[PDB]
């Protein structure tokens, strides 16, 4: 009994797993200035719409 | 801003009332009208005190 691995085919799945990986956390979503979401009173109107 | 006063009176939840003495020195009280009509006598909004 002996036992050996098959290249090939393990480095071609890893590479698909690499794309898919590289498609995800690669990404970087710039954002600057934006809405208040913390609101220290009751503004009523405005805040509702905001909040939602 | 009637829709500001719905929306955070809503939100509270109750329309809890204290009744919370005040001073009133030198002004006529109560102040009835006609319009309000409570027990088939003039009156006003219960929540509010007409100074005449
Ligand atoms: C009400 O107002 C009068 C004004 O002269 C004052 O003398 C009195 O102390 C006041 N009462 C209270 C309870 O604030
Ligand atoms: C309004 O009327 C009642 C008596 O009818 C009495 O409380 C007082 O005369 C007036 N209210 C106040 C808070 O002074």
């Amino acid at each position: 009994r002996g036992q050996a691995a098959d290249l090939k085919s393990t480095q071609a799945a890893i590479d698909q797993i690499n794309g898919k990986l590289n498609r995800l956390i690669g990404k970087t979503n710039e954002k600057f200035h934006q809405i208040e979401k913390e609101f220290s009173e009751v503004e009523g109107r405005i805040q509702d719409l905001e909040k939602y | 801003d009637y829709a500001s006063l719905r929306s955070l009176v809503a939100s509270s939840g109750t329309l809890e009332f204290n009744n919370e003495s005040f001073n009133w020195t030198g002004v006529t009280q109560n102040g009835t009208s006609s319009a309000c009509i409570r027990r088939s006598k003039n009156s006003f909004f219960s929540r509010l005190n007409w100074l005449t």
